[PDB]
RNA sequence: ACCAAAGCUAGCUCAACAUACUAAACAAAUACAAAAAUACACCAAAAUAAAAUAAAACAUUCACCUAACAUUAAAGUAUAGGA
RNA sequence: ACGAGCUACCCAUGAGCAGUUUAAAAGAACCAACUCAUCUAUGUGGCAAAAUAGUGAGAAGACUUGUAGGUAGAGGUGAAAA
RNA sequence: CUCGCACACGCUUACAUCAGUAACUAAUAAUAUACUGAUAAUUAACAACCAAUAAACCAAAACAACACUAAAACGUUUAUUAAUUACAUUGUUAACCCAACACAGGAGUGCACCAAGGAAAGAUUAAAAGAAGUAAAAGGAACUCGGCAAACACAAACCCCGCCUGUUUACCAAAAACAUCACCUCUAGCAUUACUAGUAUUAGAGGCAAUGCCUGCCCAGUGACACCAGUUUAACGGCCGCGGUAUUCUGACCGUGCAAAGGUAGCAUAAUCACUUGUUCUCCAAAUAAGGACUUGUAUGAAUGGCCACACGAGGGUUUUACUGUCUCUU
RNA sequence: AACUAUUCCAAAAGUUAAACAACUAACUUAACAUGGACUAGCAAUUUCGGUUGGGGUGACC
């Protein structure tokens, strides 16, 4: 095998130690005394150092062994950065989920009539990216690091501005940075979904469940695909010390109770630093099934149970100009074994809100081709974000 | 071109160069501060 | 050709160079990055009352100096410890193993003030 | 002075790590190497050159890993592959035509009956027919492969005598090895590295190579054409 | 170090030459001390370790000029400490190996005061020697303390 | 008549003696980029002196040339040397 | 012993390159900043121990350039001009 | 008339106020940013100082949609501990630095082309010669080593040498020298400081100079392999004569000597010892110039490369136009 | 000479037979590594006899 380090590197090996102290029976004559270096005599061996008296800044790490939360099960942890190599699959098999191509039919509905529509959608929401993309900020080319929350921002303000005709918005509350712990244990791997999202809009009362019936029997006969060489766990991380309890990010008594929308984005300048829209997928899948299983886990309890009332949750994410969709169904606490039924999600995937957008005017022999602006804009993406902020009413 | 511009100051350098620490660091360094001592110097080093 | 006699000061080099002028650090560097001081080491003045007390800058002329004895050990020993040891011993409750009724401090790493390695300022 | 090397990092890690080129100087600062530096600047892979290598010491067995993508590499001249089993993935030297979404075998098991070779597989020596093409050869059983690895090279399996492999390097020696030591199967990727013709002095300086010396030197007598007999085979193996 | 002619012939080139000793790595073993040693010694040194008969011999019976080592003057000063103490730790178990190995020896034999500083540096030495002198100052309280005793004493004494 | 001129001191030199041989001054600061009170280490080491020059060149050789033993003689003797 | 704060070549780390032409940032083209130093005239104890005026060559590159570091004289460095 | 404001680096009070300047600095005064004295001054929000250990991340910057090749600087989150408590410390002037000078030189970045900065002339006179400019009758290279310089011109052709962009003698040479893509020889079978975290499609030591047609004969000498034989010239290097013959000059043929082979293809009065201003044609009224041929060059010649060629060149030569104070011949 | 590689002898560590014929020798060698040789590389030290109708070439001594 090669190994990784370099001789040269590696801390040098203490001094060959002093020929005085090969000699039985004999005391060496140390420069311990002189309190210096001095050449001529013997180097002395010291005991390791014991300041008695223990300072927090200064001391050497605790070894992780000591933790009273440490525990010997390896627990596979999934956090607000981690990557999963097979995207959709592997959170769909660990959440025991099954696919859907589009969105409910009701969010559908909901998106489709005139009447939900903003005063001028095509107006507003073009300044909604112009905003974003250009006008927000002093200088001529703005990062991703500031339009992504800026454009995220922008639209929950337009849909906010429903609340004029549909009173039951003002139901909702939103919250940034919240503490989310989500247990769980699946075919002898222990998962645990914890960490922080973005930011994440709650409500007063829940969701309706929006499967029928034959959906979730036709789930019962799905079969989860599998990826044989990489295992499940892949791109999480293995970890020795946790809790295992339900925790969602509010304590007992929170008057908003239920969690509605979760808000993702993807803000970082240089691509390898953003998600694939695949990888993307997943974690709102994970977080989104996280968020749920709290609640799933607070109004019943711990013992595991299909659920006689499905938990709805929903998830939004962002390049800034691109959107994933997701819209989740609990209908199971149990999932441990692999062969009951299983969750429902919902994902409309790689929807486009502009095409592309120049912030100059580009010139091609001294005329003007292409204006500054938006190039391409779809209105249906929008679309699709108010229904999901509209469920609710 | 034009010479005789040679000298272009740096701080850092001057003293990495020619400062205590680094007349100290070699057998060599310390007998220049010796000789120095030796004629009695104002500045030993820079 | 530079400046060799003058002396090096934080005034002298690049911006990177910051060197004290010998004022004594009050704390540490936090998590912020920002400073935070530790208001231990920061002096605390002891001052006296001295408005009811007469004493002033300066000494009246005609009030006369004295023969100049530099206090020495051995008087300080013998204005304090001497009467109690000597009627001790005349009493002959003398006690060689124990000084300590006398105010002798057998070491100084117990007390607040310890003389050898000097604890305090001033 | 002293520098010390860029080449100490104690854990593997899929993920580029950044590396700092000298130009020919050994660590004292001087010239060893005339004519090298200054390329474009350039991160380096971490490639796993022992093939057979379990995840876990729990169990030994022959294992099986997927290959995800196969990328460019600036340090070597073959192409690289990402392959990930179990929880890990890791560099390995991709063959001619491995492709991403793939499916790669690695094992170290030996049986009678040899093995139908398809590429990116890695066996022991013993356990391939006796034409075979290979790569990525091991020297010592459990040392890491060495020979072979260049782009679009390949060596061939000769025969197997006396539970001990004869190879044949791309230099066209050969050499004896025990036939317990792992070897990948195929021809190394990028065969058409050979024919890539660079086009201006410019190139070659972008690829941190210095320009010859201007000095003239009269050629000596070791020039010429030499025609020698190829030499002895080398032989790992440790006899008694 | 030194210089030769070339062919011998003194009319030739004249060369700086270093002449430098046949070193080999050999382990021995130590009676006294029990101990088996990895040394770097010359052939010389097993030849003079063959003529007197034994290695602790060799060591304790070659003045310090001829060792030339720091090495054999520590040797020697820790079995010339076990000869002078008669340490029982040489043989925990059997003090009939004890007598019998002590025995052979008992021609070197010096006494303890001596054996300690055998094989010393001088800056061992002094060292050394200023360890022995290491005394915190005596407090003026009892040099006071004590004269005041004295005085009380010739105080009572005269009446 | 300008420019100028004249001093006799500052100190030095060489020896003698001599105890014995790193002066004086240290409050703080000084081996971070000396003079910057305060955080887990590393630290350290040795290898023949050479040549200019003399030999009318230069090739073996070339006193003294930073190693205590002085003085009167033996004696520029025995010896050594491209003798 | 001391020198790589000039310069030769490296290593780290920053920074510049507008307009025009082109499917093109192609060791392409025109031409600034920038870098060089072709030819001439001045100057020749000079403004200058190598400059001034005009004129020229390159100008997304084997490009220019800041900062810190390296290599030392029996050596270094060198797209060889000793 | 236009090099301005700021920061970095550097400098170190040269800055500011009041006063003084007989003399000292200013290459001279007036007076004073630079001489002298006294007295003052730059105040942190900017800047410096300003956590470690594990773990998940293969996926460039280029308006980044997506890609190109030379494969690319710049971080989140999770876990474990991180003294917890107003005000810490330090840089803050300038007309400034490196050049012995108050030096026409050298100096990084961000913004500006004016709103900011500045003054070519101490006063005269209007000689020569010198410098820098503008104009010029008729002519238009007759100047001269050369159209050097200049010009109301800012075009065309042809050779030589190098393929090309690039590099070089800081301060007399920028080139035909060097490098260079390409092509070729040699040397290596391999592990923790270079080469290289590479592995013969790789890496070193060199030659030669892209492309195209080619690269002839020689291993006797000298090397180097093979420790001797033997092998090697894209290793150092070499590659011939005398006599007689077709009626006649020549010599296919003949004789014979010597060599390891006897200079092959090509090109040729050449950047090629001399003879040489070879001979002839073209160009000019006239040419030792230029170009084309002939050509034993008895001293050309094939990777110390030979021959053609595209494009390129502040390389070296030649012609035409045009332009002109270069010149007639100066003003 | 040193140094860098080659080759060899000795040093050092070993290993084998109890050798052969009739009525002591031989062989082995991982990295260091010593003494003495060998062949090269890279080098070190030193020198350019005089006369001459100026030197050089030629000639001479
Ligand atoms: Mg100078
Ligand atoms: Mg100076
Ligand atoms: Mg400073
Ligand atoms: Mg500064
Ligand atoms: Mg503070
Ligand atoms: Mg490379
Ligand atoms: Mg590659
Ligand atoms: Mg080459
Ligand atoms: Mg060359
Ligand atoms: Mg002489
Ligand atoms: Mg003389
Ligand atoms: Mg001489
Ligand atoms: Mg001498
Ligand atoms: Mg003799
Ligand atoms: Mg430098
Ligand atoms: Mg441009
Ligand atoms: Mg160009
Ligand atoms: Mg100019
Ligand atoms: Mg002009
Ligand atoms: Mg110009
Ligand atoms: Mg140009
Ligand atoms: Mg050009
Ligand atoms: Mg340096
Ligand atoms: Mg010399
Ligand atoms: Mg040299
Ligand atoms: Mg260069
Ligand atoms: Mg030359
Ligand atoms: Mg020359
Ligand atoms: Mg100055
Ligand atoms: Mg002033
Ligand atoms: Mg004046
Ligand atoms: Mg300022
Ligand atoms: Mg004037
Ligand atoms: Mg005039
Ligand atoms: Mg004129
Ligand atoms: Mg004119
Ligand atoms: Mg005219
Ligand atoms: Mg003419
Ligand atoms: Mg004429
Ligand atoms: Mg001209
Ligand atoms: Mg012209
Ligand atoms: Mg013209
Ligand atoms: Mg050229
Ligand atoms: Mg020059
Ligand atoms: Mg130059
Ligand atoms: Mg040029
Ligand atoms: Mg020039
Ligand atoms: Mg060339
Ligand atoms: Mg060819
Ligand atoms: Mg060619
Ligand atoms: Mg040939
Ligand atoms: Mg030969
Ligand atoms: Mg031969
Ligand atoms: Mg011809
Ligand atoms: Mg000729
Ligand atoms: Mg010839
Ligand atoms: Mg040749
Ligand atoms: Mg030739
Ligand atoms: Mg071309
Ligand atoms: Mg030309
Ligand atoms: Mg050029
Ligand atoms: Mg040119
Ligand atoms: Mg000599
Ligand atoms: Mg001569
Ligand atoms: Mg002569
Ligand atoms: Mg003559
Ligand atoms: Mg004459
Ligand atoms: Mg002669």
């Amino acid at each position: 095998a090669y190994e990784w380090g370099v001789r040269s590197t590696r801390k040098p090996e203490p001094p060959p130690l002093d020929r005085v102290y090969e000699i039985p029976g004999l005391e060496p004559i140390t420069y311990a005394g002189k309190m210096h270096f001095m050449p001529g005599l013997a180097r002395p061996v010291f005991p390791p150092w014991d300041p008695g008296w223990t300072h927090p800044k200064f001391r050497r790490l605790p070894p992780l062994h000591e933790h009273p939360l440490y525990k010997d099960q390896a627990c596979y942890v999934f956090h607000q950065r981690c990557r999963l190599l097979e995207g959709v699959k592997q959170a769909l098999w660990l959440t025991k989920t099954q696919l859907i191509e589009g969105l409910p039919e009701k969010v559908l509905r909901l998106a489709d009539d005139p009447r939900n529509h903003i005063e001028n959608q095509d107006e507003r929401v073009l300044n909604a990216i112009s905003h974003a993309r250009l006008w927000h900020s002093t200088e001529d080319i703005p990062k991703r690091e500031t339009y992504c929350p800026v454009i995220v921002d922008s639209l929950i303000q337009l849909c906010k501005s429903q609340i004029l005709k549909h009173p039951s918005l003002a139901r909702r509350i939103c919250a940034q940075n919240n503490t989310l712990s989500a247990t769980w244990n699946r075919e002898s791997i222990l998962l645990q979904v914890h960490g922080s999202s973005g930011a994440r809009l709650n409500a007063k009362d829940p969701l309706p469940p929006v499967a029928s019936q034959e959906e979730v029997e036709a789930t019962k006969n799905h079969v989860l695909e599998t990826f044989y060489p990489i295992s499940p766990t892949m791109g999480l991380q293995e970890c020795n010390v946790y809790d295992v309890n339900d925790d969602t990010g509010f304590q007992e008594g929170y008057p908003y109770p239920c969690p509605h929308t979760l808000y993702f984005l993807e803000s970082a300048n240089l691509r390898p630093r953003r998600f694939q829209p695949d990888q993307l997928r997943a974690k709102m899948i994970l977080f989104a099934f996280g968020s749920a299983l709290a609640q799933a886990r607070l109004l019943y309890g711990n013992d595991s149970k299909v659920l006689e009332q499905p938990v709805v949750v929903q998830s939004v994410g962002t390049d800034g100009r691109l959107f994933q969709f997701l819209v989740l169904q609990l209908n199971t606490t149990d999932l441990a074994s692999d062969e009951g039924v299983k969750n429902l999600a919902w994902v409309d995937s790689d929807q486009l809100l502009y095409q592309h957008f120049w912030c100059l005017p580009v010139i091609k022999k001294k005329v003007v081709v292409e204006p500054v602006g938006p190039i391409g804009f779809q209105p249906e993406t929008f679309r699709k974000f108010l229904a999901l902020y509209l469920h609710g009413a | 071109k034009a010479r005789g511009n040679e000298y272009q100051p740096s701080n850092i350098k001057r003293k990495h160069k020619h400062g205590w620490v680094r007349r100290l660091r070699t057998p060599t360094g310390v007998q220049v501060i010796l000789r120095r001592m030796h004629k009695g110097r104002k500045s030993l080093s820079h | 050709g530079a400046d060799r006699m003058s002396k090096w000061t934080s005034k002298r080099g690049p911006r990177t160079f910051c060197k004290g002028r010998g004022a004594k650090g009050t704390g540490f560097h936090g998590r912020d990055g920002k400073f935070v001081q530790i208001k231990e080491m920061i002096p605390e003045l002891v001052v006296p009352e001295l408005a009811g007390f007469k004493l002033k800058p300066y000494v009246n002329y005609r009030a006369p100096e004295g023969t100049d004895t530099p206090l020495t050990a051995k008087q300080l020993f013998l204005e304090t410890a001497a009467p109690a040891i000597e009627k001790d011993f005349k009493a002959g409750t003398f006690d060689p193993e124990h000084l300590e009724k006398y105010g002798f401090e057998p070491t100084q790493e117990g007390k607040l003030f310890q003389l050898y390695p000097k604890n305090f300022p001033r | 002075a002293t520098s010390v090397s860029w080449k100490s990092r104690t854990k593997y890690t899929v993920m580029p790590v950044k590396m700092r080129k000298s130009g020919g100087r050994n660590h004292t600062g001087q010239i060893q190497v005339h004519g090298i530096g200054g390329g474009h600047k350039q991160r380096y892979r971490m490639i796993d050159f022992l093939r057979f290598r379990p995840e876990h010491e729990s169990k030994p067995g022959p294992f099986e890993e997927k290959v995800i993508a196969v990328r460019y590499d600036p340090c070597r001249s073959a192409d690289i592959a990402l392959v990930a089993g179990g929880n890990r993935k890791r560099w390995i030297i991709a063959t001619e035509n491995m492709k991403a979404g793939d499916t790669v075998l690695n094992s170290d098991h030996i049986g009678r009956m040899a093995v139908a070779a398809r590429e990116g597989d890695a066996h022991p020596l013993g356990a391939l027919p006796v034409g075979t093409l290979i790569n990525n050869v091991e020297s010592e059983p459990g040392r890491g492969a060495q020979y072979i690895r260049a782009a679009g090279t390949c060596g061939v399996l000769l025969r197997k005598v006396n539970g001990t492999a004869i190879i044949q390097l791309p230099s066209k020696r050969q050499m004896q090895v025990l036939e317990t030591c792992i070897a990948t199967v195929g021809r190394v990727s990028n065969v058409d590295h050979n024919k890539r013709v660079i086009g201006k002095a410019g190139r070659n300086r972008w690829l941190g190579k210095r320009p010859n010396s201007g000095l003239w030197q009269r050629k000596g007598g070791w020039a010429g054409r030499k025609i020698r007999p190829l030499p002895p085979m080398k032989s790992y193996v440790k006899l008694p | 170090l030194g210089h030769r002619y070339v062919n011998n012939d003194k009319l030739s080139k004249r060369v700086r030459k270093v002449w430098k000793p046949q070193l080999f790595q050999r382990e021995l073993y130590s009676e006294i001390l029990d101990k088996r040693f990895t040394v770097t010694v010359t052939m010389r040194t097993l030849d003079l370790i063959d003529q007197a008969c034994g290695f602790d011999f060799y060591i304790l019976k070659t003045p310090k000029e001829d060792l030339c080592s720091k090495f054999g003057m520590d040797l020697k000063r820790g079995m010339l400490l076990r000869l002078a103490r008669q340490d029982p730790q040489l043989h925990p178990d059997d003090p009939a190996r004890r007598a019998a190995i002590y025995d052979r020896y008992k021609a070197f034999v010096i006494p303890e005061a001596e054996a300690e500083w055998v094989g010393l540096t001088l800056d061992e030495a002094v060292e050394k020697q200023r360890l022995l002198e290491e005394k915190d100052p005596i407090p003026l309280f009892k040099i006071f303390v004590e004269e005041l005793l004295g005085q009380l004493q010739q105080q009572a004494l005269s009446e």
